[PDB]
C-alpha cells in the first residue's frame, strides 16, 4: 500500500533553516509528483509547491519563492522540504502529499504532517501527573481518570492509554499556552468504576522534542471526610 | 492564479439531512481539451490529514461513499451530502486541479447539530507528586455534553476565582457529536493549604440548574 512517513515535529530559532522529510512507499516514486501543503490555524490549506522526483521540474506559489527549496533522492525514496529565513510566520502543520493515479485527479495520499514551531524559547520535557479515580469522578458507576501533561516545549505531546489497548471514552484536550509560556494539557478516560480495582491504567506520554517518554499508572484514591471515628 | 471561493463558511445540519456547499474559481476550470472539469474535493477529519473525496468535479475516490456528489461546470461547482452522518464532521475544500500554481479554497466546516446533552462533571484534587514540586492544579472535567455553550466557575472556599483558571473544548466528536471541556485551576502549594472547599461551578442548558461539583482538602 502507499504509504508518506515525514519527519518528527521541530523547533528552530528565528532566522535558521529546517528541512522536513517525506519517505515514500509502496509505489514507483519517480513517477508521481510529490505535493507540500502548509496549514496553520485559521489559514486553511495553502499550496507551496510540488517536484517530480528524479527530473528535477518543481513548481511553486510565487509567495513561497525565497522561502521553500524542494529536493528528492530516488534511491532513498524520499522528498525534502527545506524552510530558509524562518519566522513566527513559519509556524505551521506541513504536509506533503502524493499526486492521483489517474492524473489531475487530486492529492491521493498524504504524510501524516510535521509541526514545525518558530521560537527563541527552550526545548522542555513535561511534567506528567496522575487524575486519580475516586467518588468525586464518578457518576453512575462510570469513573474518570487521566494524566496533566504540564509544562513543556514545544508543541506536540502524544497521549495513549494502556499501549493502545484502551481508546473508547478517551478525551486528549488541545494544549493551552500557559502564562509561562509553556503547554499544559489533560488526557481523560472514562471506565466502569468496578474495574478500577482490577484493572491497571497507564498513560503512556511521548514529547519527541525532548526526547520525553512517560508511562505514568493512574491509582485509584478513596475519598473519606474528615471526622473522629 | 486562480482564485478558489468556498460557501458557506460553515454550516450546521442534523445527522440524517441533506448539506449543500459551494465552490466558485475565478477562471474556468473546465478543460477544452477534453470537456473535464480538474476540481477537486478534500475532506479533513479532526486531527487527520485531508482525505481525498472528490476528483473531476463528479469521480468519486474508490471507498467514499455514494452519498457524496459533486457536480458542476467551469466555474460553479457544488458538493452534496447526502445522510450527513456524525463522522462526517470535517472541513471540506475545494481545489483548482487545472494550471499551476494549484490553489485551495478557503474551506467549509461542518458542524453537527444533536438533541441537548447534559456535561457529566468530574473533579480531582491535585496529585501527591505535584504538591512536592510546590505547585497544585485542581481539574474540573466536563463531559459530553452539547450545546458548545458553557460556563465553569472556580470557587475556593466560596470566593470566585479569576485569572488562575486556564480552559481547553476537545472538537465535536465524530461519533456522538458532543464537546468536553477541561477546567484547570493552578495556584501554589502554600495557598492551596490555605483553603478547605475547592468547587467547580457549571452552567450548562442541559442543566435545570448550575451544578456544582466539589471537595475538602485531604478528603481523597
Ligand atoms: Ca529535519
Amino acid at each position: 500500500q502507499v504509504h508518506l512517513q515525514q519527519s518528527g515535529a521541530e523547533l528552530m530559532k528565528p532566522g535558521a533553516s529546517v528541512k522536513i522529510s517525506c519517505k515514500a512507499s509502496g509505489y514507483t516514486f519517480i513517477t508521481y509528483w510529490i505535493e507540500w501543503v502548509k496549514q496553520r490555524p485559521g489559514h486553511g490549506l495553502e499550496w507551496i509547491g510540488d517536484i517530480l522526483p528524479g527530473s528535477g521540474s518543481t513548481n511553486y506559489n510565487e509567495n513561497f519563492k525565497g522561502k521553500a527549496t524542494f529536493t528528492a533522492d530516488s534511491s532513498s525514496n524520499t522528498a525534502y522540504m527545506q524552510l530558509s529565513s524562518l519566522t513566527s510566520e513559519d509556524s505551521a502543520v506541513y504536509y506533503c502529499a502524493r499526486s492521483g493515479y489517474y492524473g489531475n485527479s487530486g492529492f491521493a495520499y498524504w504524510g501524516q504532517g510535521t509541526l514545525v514551531t518558530v521560537s527563541a524559547a527552550s526545548t522542555k520535557g513535561p511534567s506528567v501527573f496522575p487524575l486519580a479515580p475516586s467518588s468525586k469522578s464518578t457518576s453512575g458507576g462510570t469513573a474518570a481518570l487521566g494524566c496533566l501533561v504540564k509544562d513543556y516545549f514545544p508543541e506536540p505531546v502524544t497521549v495513549s492509554w494502556n499501549s493502545g489497548a484502551l481508546t473508547s471514552g478517551v478525551h486528549t484536550f488541545p494544549a493551552v499556552l500557559q502564562s509561562s509560556g509553556l503547554y499544559s494539557l489533560s488526557s481523560v478516560v472514562t471506565v466502569p468504576s468496578s474495574s478500577l480495582g482490577t484493572q491497571t491504567y497507564i498513560c503512556n506520554v511521548n514529547h519527541k522534542p525532548s526526547n520525553t517518554k512517560v508511562d505514568k499508572k493512574v491509582e485509584p484514591k478513596s475519598c473519606h471526610h474528615h471526622h473522629h471515628h | 492564479d486562480i482564485v478558489m471561493t468556498q460557501s458557506p463558511s460553515s454550516l450546521t445540519v442534523t445527522a440524517g439531512e441533506k448539506v449543500t456547499m459551494s465552490c466558485k474559481s475565478s477562471q474556468s476550470l473546465l478543460s477544452s481539451g477534453n470537456q473535464k472539469n480538474y476540481l477537486t474535493w478534500y475532506q479533513q477529519i479532526p486531527g487527520q490529514p485531508p482525505k481525498l473525496l472528490i476528483y473531476w468535479a463528479s469521480t468519486r475516490e474508490s471507498g467514499v461513499p455514494d452519498r457524496f456528489t459533486g457536480s458542476g461546470s467551469g466555474t460553479d461547482f457544488t458538493l452534496t451530502i447526502n445522510s450527513v452522518q456524525a463522522e462526517d464532521l470535517a472541513v471540506y475544500y475545494c481545489q483548482n486541479d487545472y494550471t499551476y500554481p494549484l490553489t485551495f479554497g478557503a474551506g467549509t466546516k461542518l458542524e453537527l447539530k444533536r438533541t441537548v446533552a447534559a456535561p457529566s462533571v468530574f473533579i480531582f484534587p491535585p496529585s501527591d507528586e505535584q504538591l512536592k514540586s510546590g505547585t497544585a492544579s485542581v481539574v474540573c472535567l466536563l463531559n459530553n455534553f452539547y450545546p458548545r455553550e458553557a460556563k465553569v466557575q472556580w470557587k475556593v472556599d466560596n470566593a470566585l476565582q479569576s485569572g488562575n483558571s486556564q480552559e481547553s473544548v476537545t472538537e465535536q466528536d465524530s461519533k456522538d457529536s458532543t464537546y468536553s471541556l477541561s477546567s484547570t485551576l493552578t495556584l501554589s502549594k502554600a495557598d492551596y493549604e490555605k483553603h478547605k472547599v475547592y468547587a467547580c461551578e457549571v452552567t450548562h442548558q442541559g442543566l435545570s440548574s448550575p451544578v456544582t461539583k466539589s471537595f475538602n482538602r485531604g478528603e481523597c
